């Protein structure tokens, strides 16, 4: 049984620590871009941000997944019944 | 297409005669058009560099 339990807390560490990473590099890449190109047009920045938005969901949705299966095998662990 | 600089001289005299004789009013009519001028700058206070 504890093989199975202290195995389930390093899965959910990889789920949201890769997530984390990814996300957080992720924004900076975007993020640096959308002051770039708002310094060179301060009156387009209204359209930049919502383009940017659009993006950011983009970016974030593999992530938003692995950190709702996290917080599932954290509670009502899944592999705990199988065995 | 780069509204991200603007120049000094894209926000808010020199003069052209000859070295020789002959010269029917060319440099006198020049001169007398530039007065014009002049006199409007000090119309208006302004200093005047030539």
């Amino acid at each position: 049984m504890e093989t199975v339990v202290g195995l389930t807390a390093i899965a959910v560490a990889l789920l949201i620590g890769l997530g984390a990473l990814g996300t957080a590099i992720g924004f900076g890449l975007l993020g640096g871009k959308f002051l770039e190109g708002a310094a060179r047009q301060p009156e387009m920045v209204p359209m930049l941000q919502v383009k940017m938005f659009i993006v950011a969901g983009l970016l974030d949705a593999v992530t938003m997944i692995g950190v709702g299966i996290a917080l599932f095998f954290t509670f009502a662990n899944p592999f705990v019944g199988q065995i | 297409a780069n509204p991200e600089y603007r120049h000094p001289f894209m926000v808010e005299y020199i003069v052209v005669s000859s070295d020789r004789g002959l010269c029917g009013g060319l440099n006198i009519n020049l001169f007398k058009s530039l007065v014009k001028d002049m006199s409007g700058y000090r119309e208006q206070g302004a200093e005047i560099d030539l």
